[PDB]
């Protein structure tokens, strides 16, 4: 788990130098900016169970082999499973989003899930269209103005964007 | 792996495997209003490194004359060089933990592993906790109103570590 | 003690995920507790199981 | 873990028998020089600190390249982390030459200290540098004729180089 | 196996320390031992197949029905393997008496004697008896301090069995 | 150029005659101070860049007016030339270092130095200041006969600036 | 002139760049032989009459025709000019054998000297021939243990062997 800050500071000790007075700007202005990130991490974190509905419902109306029997959604205990793992999958992206870095969707979450879904026969490009539709539940509650000071957020909505395909893309 | 606040946030409501509650939304905000500060005192620590460094170095040995006579760790050129180069070291950690807003620089690079290498090198603590007392009385002229406590617990906790 | 250890950098496992039951429940492991201590039948199996 | 006692009754018993008498002369002549091993063992035990800080002193001023920013040995937790591996390893021949069999520090120390180190990005020709430092300094040491009884220890010495040898050679 | 030495470097190690002065005095008092001990152990070498047929005739003796048909210890494979493991128990002895320690017998016949003698049906009193004349012939053998270690070994081997 | 072995040969090449002692000697002892001589040329060279960095600054300390607008300081392709000269002199200094002779420097440095800096009006007491700020480094870099040897090397340029 | 210390450096100007640690390495490899580089040109130097009579004979065995009259080492004249020319010749190898640098033998001895020979009439086959038995006398005396401390110099047989049949191939 590294933020920006702290792989800024590994950058500049790896080189042996300080930080430079361009890189104590940028920190400063994500710091700044830092009000804006705590609104998108709690649009995603109090929005959540809908983000997940949403996109679970889309995943099933285009793919619905996945819920007749022999798919791989079938019985509860594998929809149960569907639904926590897309929960996981939202909530790493969550702690990305306030980290502002990926770190921790590399390590706690995305290290070796791949075989862990082919072992268990999982279609892995059906999990990964699954993140992808939990992207787009996400972005409308993000894109919500509701009880919110209006501002220009375009870079966090491109920096969700970015974790949740970085997530899909690894699983898939 | 450096254990800030942000990075507490985190680990504490994954091992919770919950999302982010508003109190850890609440915490976060504080760091990002404390950066301010602590961005200005890292700002005008890095800019006046060389005279700290220097005179840190003094201040030690005018501390502690008997380091410089020969026979000493302090006699040789080599080791001034090392001198400049520790002190260096510490400030640039101290800097360092300013921007992260917390310890995570000085635990991870400086306080663990200090006192097996200073017993094996038979470096003494309390020239570090000299320069860094010196470094303290310096940075309360630098700096002025919260910057300055900012970056006078980031020195108090080396020196408290290195004691 | 002495220096801290490494990061533990986690993988996908299992036990990670467990908010849902196990698929088999005769599979899962038996969850031997204090309460088979009491008796005595019950005390050698809990030591059989322990080794 | 096996001694020199062992690795003979270990012999015997796999060609079914009985030791042979030569084998018994060899093993009471190492009953005999025991004392002598011992001696060795207590010295280089007595001066780990100072075997480890001057195979330290000459290593880092040999190798500058590893106290840098970016360099292995370069915090304090890796620097620590060298003078206790030193340590360990130290600890290990020691065993072995008491033991009189090098078993123990292939089992315990240098059986997967190659691949850990390649894990960790360690330069492991430096650590077979470091063990050849601590070789010197222990050979210093073990040749200390004051304090003791003065005698032959020529195959002590060899053994003890060797065990530092098989150190060296295994980790690099 | 597990020796003198072996129990010292093997503590040593569970606390991660170097070897300090207990275990470098055990080690003395092991290598001063070291000579009665495989002067017993070349004794006992020397007398190979005296002491072993000796031990067999005297489980016969004493269990005179086992060699009658029918039973364990009748016929010559029986017989065989009666030697066999009575110069097992004999080697393993020597071999405790060169280490110092009971770590070859503990580990060769010791571990697992319970579950092989009752899968196999083999009466540890046979081997009790056994032991008990190499015992006996042991005294005459020996003299000194290596009597006293051998019988020391011997001993240990009764206990386990029984 | 010009080092012991080679006036060894010139000397012997110009009285028509083999390579005798004297001759020999003067070449031995080219070849222990070899030793000195290289770890002091190794030793400059990993510190290049510090050195030339340090040695300008000195340079513009003790110089101060040199900076300012309408002089020979001014400007950055000037610096860059300051810079850029400092390193051919450490650089011809290690040359002479491994050479064992002032041959690099003669030839390379000295030959043409005082025409050339009266005709692009170079100041030789720039370069001075700059080769005396790099003698009081080596004087920390290096030690023993390694630091004797950088020293005679960079005062015969310092002589020959002056 | 040039030894192999003025060449290194000669090319590291041309490229503008010190001297890289390999090329020091060479170097130090040179100084440290050096000492046997003086036993091999004093056993060129001390030995040199012993060598220019044995090619000599040798030589005016082989040909006949050179020392009759219309040969070219005929008269006294013309034959103190040839031993003279053999001497200067084997003295210009050992400087080149200590220079290590073949460059003072190119530039002094061999500058012009097929062009002189041919036109004084000298057969420079015969005088590549008697370079080549200077050679090989050379060779007897610089393999000689006798007076020096026994070791490997190979290095330094090839390199003499060099330098003479350079002179023999730039005469003839
Ligand atoms: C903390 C980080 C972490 C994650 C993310 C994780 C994922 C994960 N999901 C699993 C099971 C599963 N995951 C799914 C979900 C997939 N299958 C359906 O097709 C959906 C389309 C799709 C969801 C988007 C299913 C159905 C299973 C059960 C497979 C089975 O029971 O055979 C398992 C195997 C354990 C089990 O059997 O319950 C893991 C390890 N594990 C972790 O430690
Ligand atoms: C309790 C936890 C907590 C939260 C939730 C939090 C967010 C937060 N956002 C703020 C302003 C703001 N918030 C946003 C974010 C908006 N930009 C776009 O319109 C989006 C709809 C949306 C995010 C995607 C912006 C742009 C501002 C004004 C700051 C500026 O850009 O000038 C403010 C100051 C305004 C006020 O308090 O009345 C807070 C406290 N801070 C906290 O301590
Ligand atoms: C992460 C930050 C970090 C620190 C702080 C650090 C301390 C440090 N200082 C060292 C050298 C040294 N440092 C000193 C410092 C003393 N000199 C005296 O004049 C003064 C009283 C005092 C300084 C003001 C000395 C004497 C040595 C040489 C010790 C020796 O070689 O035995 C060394 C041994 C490495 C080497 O020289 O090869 C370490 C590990 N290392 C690090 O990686
Ligand atoms: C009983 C046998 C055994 C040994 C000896 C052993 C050594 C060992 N060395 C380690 C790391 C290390 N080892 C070293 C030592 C090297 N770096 C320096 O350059 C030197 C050249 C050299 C020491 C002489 C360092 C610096 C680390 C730290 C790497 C890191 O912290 O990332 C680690 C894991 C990381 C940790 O928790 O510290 C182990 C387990 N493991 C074993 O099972
Ligand atoms: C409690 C731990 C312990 C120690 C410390 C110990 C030391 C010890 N060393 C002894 C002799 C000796 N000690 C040495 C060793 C020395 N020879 C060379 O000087 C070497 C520098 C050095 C060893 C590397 C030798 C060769 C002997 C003579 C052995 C003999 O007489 O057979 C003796 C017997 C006294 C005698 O023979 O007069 C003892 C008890 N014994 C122990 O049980
Ligand atoms: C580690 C050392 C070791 C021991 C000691 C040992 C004992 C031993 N003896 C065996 C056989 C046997 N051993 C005997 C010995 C009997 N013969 C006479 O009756 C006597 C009264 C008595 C001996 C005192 C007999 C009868 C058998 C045959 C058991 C059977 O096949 O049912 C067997 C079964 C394997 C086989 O079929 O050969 C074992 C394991 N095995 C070992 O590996
Ligand atoms: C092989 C050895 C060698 C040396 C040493 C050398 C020196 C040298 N430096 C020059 C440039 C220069 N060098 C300097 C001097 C520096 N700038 C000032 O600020 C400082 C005080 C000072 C640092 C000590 C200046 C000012 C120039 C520009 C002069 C001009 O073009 O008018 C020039 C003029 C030719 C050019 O444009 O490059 C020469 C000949 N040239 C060589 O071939
Ligand atoms: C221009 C006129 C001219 C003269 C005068 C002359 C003298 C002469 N005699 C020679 C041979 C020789 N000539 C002699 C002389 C005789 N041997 C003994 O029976 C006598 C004691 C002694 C004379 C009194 C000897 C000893 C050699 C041996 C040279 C050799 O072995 O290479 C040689 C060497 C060439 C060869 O191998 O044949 C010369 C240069 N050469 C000339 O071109
Ligand atoms: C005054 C003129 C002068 C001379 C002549 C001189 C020679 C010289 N030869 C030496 C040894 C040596 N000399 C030789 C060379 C010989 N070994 C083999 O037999 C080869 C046939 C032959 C080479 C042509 C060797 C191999 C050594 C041993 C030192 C080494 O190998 O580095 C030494 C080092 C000390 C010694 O071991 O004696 C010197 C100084 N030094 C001088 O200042």
């Amino acid at each position: 788990m590294n933020d920006v800050f702290t792989r800024a500071i590994a950058q500049a000790d790896l080189k042996g130098s300080f930080l430079l007075e361009s890189d104590l700007d940028k920190l400063a202005s994500f710091a700044k900016e830092g009000v804006k990130r705590l609104d998108a991490v709690a649009a995603l974190t109090n929005n959540a169970p809908a983000i997940i509905s949403d996109a679970a419902h889309k995943l099933f109306a285009e793919q619905q082999e996945l819920i007749q029997p022999g798919g791989n959604a079938y019985p509860h205990r594998r929809m149960a499973a569907c639904l926590r793992d897309m929960e996981i999958i939202l909530r790493y992206v969550s702690y990305a989003l306030l980290a502002g870095d990926a770190s921790v969707l590399d390590d706690r979450c995305l290290n070796g899930l791949r075989e862990t879904y082919n072992a268990l026969g999982t279609p892995t490009q059906s999990v990964a269209r699954a993140v992808q539709l939990m992207k787009d539940a996400a972005m409308v509650h993000l894109k919500s103005t509701a009880n919110v000071t209006v501002g220009d957020c375009s870079s966090l909505y491109s920096e969700a964007a970015t974790y949740f395909d970085k997530a899909a893309a690894s699983i898939a | 792996m450096s254990r800030t606040v942000i990075t507490e946030v985190i680990a504490t409501a994954d091992s919770q495997g919950r999302f982010l509650n508003s109190t850890e939304l609440q915490a976060a905000f504080g760091r990002f209003e404390r950066a301010v500060p602590a961005i200005e005192a890292a700002r005008a620590l890095t800019k006046n490194q060389d005279a700290l460094v220097k005179g840190a170095v003094q201040a030690v040995f005018k501390k502690f004359p008997y380091v410089t006579q020969p026979g000493e760790k302090g006699y040789g050129d080599s080791n001034q060089a090392k001198c400049a180069r520790d002190i260096g070291y510490y400030l640039r950690f101290i800097t360092y933990s300013l921007v992260a807003s917390g310890t995570g620089p000085l635990d991870d690079y400086v306080i663990a592993g200090l006192r097996e290498v200073n017993r094996a090198f038979n470096l003494n603590p309390l020239w570090y906790i000299e320069a860094l007392n010196y470094i303290k009385g310096e940075t309360g002229k630098l700096l002025s109103g919260q910057s300055k406590t900012e970056a006078l617990l980031y020195i108090d906790h080396a020196i408290n570590a290195l004691s | 003690m002495g220096l801290p250890l490494l990061d533990t950098k986690y993988s996908s496992k299992p036990h990670r995920v467990a908010s849902i039951p196990a698929v088999n429940a005769e599979d899962k492991p038996w969850v031997l507790d204090r309460y088979d201590l009491r008796d005595e039948q019950g005390l050698q199996s809990f030591i059989f199981a322990a080794y």
